RNA sequence: GUAAAGCGCACGCAGGCGGUUUGUUAAGUCAGAUGUGAAAUCCCCGGGCUCAACCUGGGAACUGCAUCUGAUACUGGCAAGCUUGAGUCUCGUAGAGGGGGGUAGAAUUCCAGGUGUAGCGGUGAAAUGCGUAGAGAUCUGGAGGAAUACCGGUGGCGAAGGCGGCCCCCUGGACGAAGACUGACGCUCAGGUGCGAAAGCGUGGGGAGCAAACAGGAUUAGAUACCCUGGUAGUCCACGCCGUAAACGAUGUCGACUUGGAGGUUGUGCCCUUGAGGCGUGGCUUCCGGAGCUAACGCGUUAAGUCGACCGCCUGGGGAGUAC
């Protein structure tokens, strides 16, 4: 989308730092240091992000559920307001071995945690002695801190939403061996290497880790919905 | 599964089955070991190597090893004009394009390994490493990059992919 | 290395294929008995072999072994022996032809009749 | 140090090639117009140009289909020190005729399809694989 | 190393009367002048071995540069040989 | 690289090879042309004996060799360029490269005098040694020989191993930079001359400490190994004798190419030079990782990649680096 080339600029001017260390297999995108500190290259990004969201508007009529990952203390506050409602899911609490290989066992251990939490919001096993109640509790704890964004997801995703590689690397791994395209925003530190559209960016500025995702967020979320108010006309017109 | 090629009735092609244990914290380990090639007649690179406690399960997981992420390979049934010098970890190999009126010797269950792999014809001895797991690695290292040209104009055949470059 | 590097040194291999030291390129040859062993194995065993000393006819000397119950041998007799290492003994590289020259064919043998000597067998 | 400059040429590509850039400039000589004629209608380079008035130098475009490679690799076969000679009836065959031999005949640098065409040997140059 | 004093009338001597110091004839001259510095040094110091194997890269440098002149003319060469008075 | 296997290294004749262009030839090259190559038992097309074995006409690998005539795309020759290889002048710069000179203080050690009394030493614990002739240590002053810590750092240098007190004489090799020149004068290297980490080593010089042996102690189922005390050649210089090796990148020589960032640190252009910093361009040096390669570790723009020419070297173990 047009979008892309308005939003690069208006974000980028933080130029991230990171000191002088940065990636060198992410180098084209970046520019010569000013004294030590790394300043990203903003023309060269513009084709790779209006790429992505083109891309973008096309899966939003094949969608029904996006999943966010990569999420970040600096960034989560961005990724909860662009998910709003129990049809985009997010994971900001470490990814766990399988997610996506053997949602087999980890929708088994969703349906676990929202038996149980139906359970404790009822009042069931708070009666007896306070053990009987705590070894629920701790056990309920581990799987709603582990889960807690994911916890409600009807079925395998269509597309995954990276914010970082920089420790979530597995991932991307599974969702490439799923057959699941990636549509990323990658650090200074991070590689482009490995996943399907890229907009390059920084990890700092508070400003531009919202920026950049408000961009991604608009044109599947308002993409959808222009595909399902054309589902709408279809069987309307027949009946008038 | 997800890229695989258009396959049809599984290929159950069990090559080797074995039994591993160190035996060093609490007996013996009662799990085995399967090594299964899955393909199409037309040419794949489906190889998976899986294990569990009992033949039954080990060979059912490396059926899936041998499915899965597998890109198709679009030889022509029982002809191969553009082979590699298959190399994999020490075990080397070396096709060359051949007739098919010529026959095939092969040993051991090697001669049913490549008359399915479609590869028969421009087959060659092996030579470095002669263990099971890595002897049969001819139809996956030697067709990595390939061709199989039925076409009059198989003299323009490297234009035609140039200019779509282009 | 290099071809050039080739026709200034030539190519050299592996050593040729050899266990029977028989001599004129033949599977059999005969000698005179000098000695009769009983001997015990190389490999952790425990058995009372049997094997002679023959002094072939190239003047060199070889121990061969003497298969089957029933010994006939005698420590002074021309014998044909055929090259076959054994691996029980340590430098054993023959066997001897149960149904040549002084040799006579083993006891309670029916298991091969031309193997180990052996005219019309018994049970 | 500068002993046979045709491999050097192909080292260029191949490196080229493998490491993604697009054109390969390296000096020109009358046996790398004359080879490069061949790739170029041959699709085994795409396009070049000859350039330098005081001594020409060759800029090249490489082999591609999608953007990473589909020729591995193109090795010399006859060199310095080795020169391997095929007569007419002799020419040879390179994944069947879908690829190339380049073949300099007495008549010049041709493929080994014009090459027996004319029905000319020569020394043969290069293959791919 | 060689004097400035010396390189300018060895230059003012050999190769053309241009004052160059490139040609064959003055690069022969040039390196016979610091061969014969270094012989100097080896008046004494005859365990000096580390500086010797410098010497002969110069020496070696000088029995090329004589070959290429000799593939070329002749009259330079003859006249060049008896006019250092090299070898014998 | 380590499984067997890079020459110990520089320099280099013979041999082998040769960036790039014009002139020109035609050794090798290739096309053309002509002649040779008996016969089946083999191979192919025929034929015959009850098939087949067997035998055979015609065709053929007839398994082998030939030269003239044409070509100049390639290599070989030769002349004159070109620079794109390489070579050279004065200048600056960094460093433990080499040979010979000069020089100071300090502990052990020693001697003399002064002061002064019983252990000193050694260790796992121990005893041999040394000492009342007065030791050990300590004050003053002298003596003598190697060595010269730190600075010394992921630094720098040498041909590889190799190089470290400080200075001078004599001089190499390497790193940059401006003016200027020649113009393949190139590459590698069998044989080759030249050159030692260390000790071994002939004589002179020299000896403070340390030390194989040799004595004696201690250890222990014995103890030549282990561990201790005495103690000599050596170590130290000068010249001289075969250069051994774990002689390093356990990685051949030197050259071309391949996404890079950053550390250490230096020539030099540019910076409030303002962060051992940034950028332009060489320099050695090192972490990190892509393409590629590997059995594996690992290598990765200083390769262990893509390669280049030419060379060295390996081909199962023991027995043998010995025998000859």
């Amino acid at each position: 989308a047009t979008v892309s080339m308005r939003d690069m600029l208006k974000a980028g001017v933080h130029f991230g730092h990171q000191t002088r260390y940065w990636n060198p297999k992410m180098k084209p995108f970046i520019f010569g240091a000013r004294n030590k500190v790394h300043i990203i290259n903003l023309e060269k990004t513009v084709p790779m992000f209006n790429e992505a969201l083109a891309e973008l508007n096309k899966i939003a009529s094949r969608k029904g559920k996006i999943l966010f990952v990569g999420t970040k203390r600096a960034a989560s506050e961005a990724v909860k307001d662009a998910a709003l409602s129990c049809d985009q899911f997010f994971v900001n609490h470490r990814w766990l071995g399988g997610m996506l290989t053997n949602w087999k066992t980890v929708r088994q251990s969703i349906k676990r945690l929202k038996d149980l939490e139906t359970q404790s919001q009822d009042g069931t096993f708070d009666k007896l002695t306070k053990k009987e109640a705590l070894m629920r509790t701790r056990e309920l704890e581990k799987l709603e801190n582990s889960l807690g964004g994911i916890k409600d997801m009807g079925g395998l995703p269509d597309a995954l939403f990276v914010i970082d590689a920089d420790h979530e690397h597995i991932a991307i791994k599974e969702a490439n061996n799923l057959g699941i395209p990636v549509f990323a925003i990658v650090d200074t530190n991070s590689d482009p290497d490995g996943v399907d559209f890229v907009i390059p960016g920084n990890d700092d500025a508070i400003r531009a880790v919202t920026l950049y995702l408000g961009a991604v967020a608009a044109t599947v979320r308002e993409g959808r919905s222009q595909d399902l108010a054309s589902q709408a006309e279809e069987s309307f017109v027949e009946a008038e | 599964a997800h890229i695989e090629k258009q396959a049809g009735e599984l290929q159950e092609k069990l090559i080797a089955v074995n039994r591993v244990s160190k035996t060093v914290k609490g007996g013996r380990i009662f799990s085995f070991t399967a090594l299964t090639v899955v393909g199409d007649g037309n040419g794949r690179v489906g190889f998976g190597y899986g294990k569990a406690r009992e033949v039954p399960a080990a060979i059912q997981k490396a059926m899936e090893k041998a499915r899965r992420n597998m890109i198709n390979v679009a030889l022509n049934n029982g002809t191969l004009q553009h082979p590699v010098k298959g190399v994999h970890t020490g075990s080397r190999v070396f096709m060359q394009p051949a007739s098919e009126g010529t026959g095939i010797i092969a040993g051991g269950a090697m001669r049913a390994v490549l008359e399915v792999a479609g590869v028969h014809n421009v087959l060659a001895k092996a030579y470095g490493s002669t263990n099971p797991i890595n002897v049969v690695r001819a139809t996956i290292d030697g067709l990595e990059n390939m061709n199989s040209p039925e076409m009059v104009a198989a003299k323009r055949g490297k234009s035609v992919e140039e200019i779509l470059g282009k | 290395a290099t071809v050039n590097q080739l026709v200034r040194k030539p190519r050299a291999r592996k050593v040729a294929k050899s266990n029977v030291p028989a001599l004129e390129a033949c599977p059999q040859k005969r000698g005179v008995c000098t000695r009769v062993y009983t001997t015990t194995p190389k490999k952790p065993n425990s058995a009372l072999r049997k094997v002679c000393r023959v002094r072939l006819t190239n003047g060199f000397e070889v121990t061969s072994y003497i298969g089957g119950e029933g010994h006939n041998l005698q420590e002074h007799s021309v014998i044909l022996i055929r090259g076959g290492r054994v691996k029980d003994l340590p430098g054993v590289r023959y066997h001897t032809v149960r149904g040549a020259l002084d040799c006579s064919g083993v006891k309670d043998r029916k298991q091969a009749r031309s193997k180990y000597g052996v005219k019309r067998p018994k049970a | 140090s500068m002993q046979d400059p045709i491999a050097d040429m192909l080292t260029r590509i191949r490196n080229g090639q493998a490491a993604n850039k697009a054109a390969v400039t390296m000096p020109s000589s009358k046996l790398k117009v004359a080879i490069a004629n061949v790739l170029k209608e041959e699709g085994f380079i795409e396009d070049f140009k000859v350039e330098g008035d005081t001594k020409p130098e060759l800029e090249l475009t490489l082999k591609y289909f999608q953007g990473k490679a589909v020729v591995e690799s193109i090795q010399r076969v006859s060199r310095p020190g080795l020169r391997i000679y095929k007569r007419k009836d002799e020419l040879p065959k390179v994944m069947a005729g879908l690829g190339i031999a380049v073949v300099s005949t007495s008549k010049g640098v041709m493929t080994d399809r014009a090459a027996r065409q004319a029905g000319l040997g020569g020394e043969i140059i290069c293959y791919v694989a | 190393s060689l004097s400035t004093e010396a390189t300018a009338k060895i230059v003012s001597e050999f190769g053309r009367d241009a004052n160059d110091t490139g040609s064959t004839e003055v690069q022969v001259a040039l390196l016979t002048a610091q061969i014969n510095h270094l012989q100097g040094h080896f008046a004494e110091h005859k365990k000096d071995h580390h500086s010797r194997r410098g010497l002969l890269r110069m020496v070696s440098q000088r029995r090329k540069l004589l070959d290429y002149l000799k593939r070329k003319d002749v009259a330079r060469y003859t006249r060049l040989i008896e006019r250092l008075g090299l070898r014998r």
